[PDB]
């Protein structure tokens, strides 16, 4: 299942597995798997010649596959991505509303237009004008006539 | 202010208004000016509850109704009108087509207009949370109980 | 055309005072792009200007 979350192929976790045959729990060292080996040994079509490396690999795969992607579902994990976060909303939500019905320039009336036309003009064109008459003018007073 | 309530056509219309009360054009209304009016609408009140009507909405006590005061009485009753349907507003900026849900294309629309830009995969996980039916639609009854998509 | 259309309309989803100064916005002909205005009429008020 840690292989699963790692975004690894049906190939790469069966030959992990392989390499890692050894990892599988000892019934002596869980009181756990003492009862459990004893019931599940107890099932009339179970064979130990089923335990082979190969069948053990699939099954384990099979399964691990299943129970990852089941706890993807029961538990989807995307909480603390995009919790309840009124990015702005809460106080700019009559902002963007009103963005929607703005009204366009066409339907202003003229004088109103023409106001709006002179400040922005003045801003944009008259301010960034650029005349250097100070030169000029310190120079045209400071000669005797 | 009377700005943002009043436009320049209705403040027009106000004073229109305004004049229509105040025959003599000294810029007061007086209560026989209400009266007379009351009447050609054709109800006929006492002066008891005509001094109330002017009185309710006279500020500086004076008796009479000048244009600044007739003014701020109708400010209050465009400003009243609305006092909290603005969630209305907002469901239908979300809602385009104009029915009663909110579509993830919709809420991709309103999305695509504002700044913020979604990767048409998390567009699914904000309507999800708002929509508890799971129908993959908001409706106007979950956008008011809890605004997400 | 798609979704960009969000930026051609985004004049119209701007105050008004706004949309003016986008389309007055072609003076130091680094800003040719933003305003959409025909050059016919830009014409007209850098001749004025
Ligand atoms: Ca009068
Ligand atoms: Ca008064
Ligand atoms: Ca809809
Ligand atoms: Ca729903």
């Amino acid at each position: 299942k840690t292989r699963y979350a790692l975004k690894d192929t049906d190939e790469e976790v069966r030959e992990f597995l392989q390499n890692n045959l050894h990892l599988q729990g000892k019934v002596e060292g869980s009181p756990s798997l003492r009862w459990q080996m004893a019931l599940y040994r107890g099932l009339p079509g179970r064979e130990e010649d089923a335990d082979d490396p190969e069948k053990i690999v699939r099954r384990v795969q099979e399964v691990s596959a299943v129970l990852y992607h089941l706890e993807q579902t029961e538990h989807p994990y995307k909480s603390k991505k995009a919790v309840w976060h009124k990015l702005l909303s809460k106080q700019r939500r009559r902002a963007v509303v009103a963005c929607f019905r703005m009204t366009p320039l066409y339907n202003l009336p003229t004088h109103r237009a023409c106001n709006m036309f002179l400040e922005s003009y003045k801003a944009a064109w008259i301010l960034t004008e650029d005349h250097s008459f100070e030169d000029r003018m310190i120079d045209d007073l400071s000669k005797a006539g | 202010h009377m700005a943002d309530q009043l436009t320049e056509e209705q403040i027009a219309e106000f004073k229109e208004a305004f004049s229509l009360f105040d025959k003599d054009g000294d810029g007061t209304i007086t209560t026989k000016e209400l009266g007379t009016v009351m009447r050609s609408l054709g109800q006929n009140p006492t002066e008891a509850e005509l001094q109330d009507m002017i009185n309710e909405v006279d500020a500086d006590g004076n008796g009479t109704i000048d244009f600044p005061e007739f003014l701020t009485m109708m400010a209050r009753k465009m400003k009243d009108t609305d006092s909290e349907e603005e969630i209305r507003e907002a469901f239908r900026v979300f809602d385009k087509d104009g029915n009663g849900y909110i579509s993830a294309a919709e809420l991709r629309h309103v999305m695509t207009n504002l700044g913020e830009k979604l990767t048409d995969e998390e567009v699914d996980e904000m309507i999800r949370e708002a929509d508890i039916d799971g129908d993959g639609q908001v409706n106007y009854e979950e956008f008011v109980q809890m605004m997400t998509a | 055309s798609a979704a960009e259309t969000a930026r051609r309309t985004r004049e119209f989803r701007s105050p008004p005072q706004e949309q003016i100064n986008m389309l007055l916005h072609f003076k130091d002909e680094a800003d040719e792009e933003d305003c959409p205005l025909p050059e016919d009429i830009r014409q007209d008020l850098q001749d004025f200007h």
